[PDB]
């Protein structure tokens, strides 16, 4: 059983730069990503990288230029640096891996609220 | 001359398998039975010719197709064959003449924290037809829902990635394959035998 | 770097020979066949260069009537004449240009074909 | 969105000198510091621009131009350069406003017997005007005789082949160029960037 703990949200000014992070305890996938659900609305993707390429990430639109996932693949690490921070941003951000067996993102984290103003 | 194996064979880094590399071979001559007689194969498959009288044929052109593949995985490469590998990934025909050699690659694969560089198609929405070659990266629409680009449940990145350590289990362990078919035709023979 | 040629001889009007030149073992960057009739100047026959994209090249007499052509493994270059006349008659020799100089510095010794 | 620079940079073949690629670049973000703080290059100069300064710009096009040449001869690749590439291959005019990155790239254009597909152009009647291409494969004339389109004595077929040998000397060995040309239409600009 592979775990992922994130770290580290809160409360940001409208442009401020929240870092995002994971460590993946003890385990091995393919794939990481984060996530955000918005209070009401249903669970929306940012964005993910997977082990080999930091060379294969994907962004939502709503976030491109803006955020950035990083991998280190030392540390078992993923972390997501978010930057010019809207209110549309404020929400609970879910990291999560895919499993080597079924690609699907089948790991997750416990959330972490950002609040944005 | 006298044609190059010892460079397909012997070459330091091998592709995986979803983007698989194909060298072409032409115009010299090739001793098959310095590979028959090697060892350290696994798999020497080879249809419709027959694996003792290699060099007793003449061709017109030999392609060495070359990847890495799990060990479970070389029942895969074969005359039809099913599985996330010769459906996806490298496929086959029916008709297929030429041969299939395979060896383990564990010490040169698998890293200990995981070598995670080797990749296969895990989704598509059809099945390859034989020596066709995808490299796509598009999210796979599994559902009736358009992905416009973004991963989630049903929207899939099409590539997965091979958990390659030692003492996995062998049949999950890196497997360097070399699939050679030989082409006859109107044309002259330019690969022989001695 | 040198070069040989190998296969002259005498043939009746109409038949065919194959020239062959091996180097002695090129770099180089382009090799051609030329001719010397008696008395005459060195004629251009065709050539093509080591390149693969290309790019042969063949004087008009023997336009369609010969093919050029090369092994680069082997470090080879051949001349396959064919309906031939006794137009055809002279001295073939192939050279090779310098990979430094696009000039044909290097010469093969030559090889004597005759068309009755 | 972003310029499809990997499209350029990380090609798999290059253009030979002269014969070389050009392609323009438009209606995306370019984000100049992704390049120059990454992928390990040579030589990355600016001529009227500073490097810092590029992500703050903005072009109506940007043309990047893609070709190989040995190490010795990247220094002709430069504003009032000569020598028998920038006469006779690519010519860079003297009040040039662009960059020139450069990158060796034996890795992958030598071959162990030589590989001689890059070719450059070693005669021409007159200097190439800057930004100029030529590929005509007519027999250069060196002397009184014409040549009618045959070789031989002063009469040399113009293209000319590179030895790209490994174990060559680093200033034979072959490198992958780039010239980014910026534009500046009286029209909205559509390459801008961070």
């Amino acid at each position: 059983q592979l775990q992922l703990v994130e770290s580290g949200g809160g409360l940001v000014q409208a442009g401020g730069s929240l870092r995002l992070s994971c460590a993946a305890s003890g385990g091995t996938f393919s794939r990481s990503g984060w996530f955000r659900q918005a209070p009401g609305k249903e669970r929306e993707f940012v964005a993910a990288i997977s082990r080999a390429d930091v060379g294969f990430p994907n962004y939502a639109d709503s976030v491109k230029g803006r955020f950035t996932i990083s991998r280190d693949n030392a540390k078992n690490t993923v972390y997501l640096q978010m930057n010019s921070l809207k209110p549309e941003d404020t929400a609970v951000y879910y990291c999560a891996a895919t499993s080597l067996q079924s690609g699907k993102y089948d790991y997750w984290g416990q959330g972490t609220q950002v609040t944005v103003s | 001359n006298l044609c190059p194996f010892g460079e397909v064979f012997n070459a330091t880094r091998f592709a995986s398998v979803y983007a698989w590399n194909r060298k072409r071979i032409s115009n010299c001559v090739a001793d098959y039975s310095v590979l028959y007689n090697s060892a350290s194969f696994s798999t020497f498959k080879c249809y419709g010719v027959s694996p003792t009288k290699l060099n007793d044929l003449c061709f017109t052109n030999v392609y060495a197709d070359s990847f890495v593949i799990r060990g479970d995985e070389v029942r895969q490469i074969a005359p039809g064959q099913t599985g996330k590998i010769a459906d996806y990934n490298y496929k086959l025909p029916d008709d297929f003449t030429g041969c299939v050699i395979a060896w383990n690659s564990n010490n040169l694969d698998s890293k200990v924290g995981g070598n995670y560089n080797y990749l296969y198609r895990l989704f598509r929405k059809s099945n390859l037809k034989p020596f066709e070659r995808d490299i796509s990266t598009e999210i796979y629409q599994a559902g009736s829902t358009p992905c416009n680009g973004v991963e989630g449940f049903n929207c899939y990145f099409p590539l997965q990635s091979y958990g390659f350590q030692p003492t996995n289990g062998v049949g999950y362990q890196p497997y360097r394959v070399v699939v050679l078919s030989f082409e006859l035709l109107h044309a002259p023979a330019t690969v022989c035998g001695p």
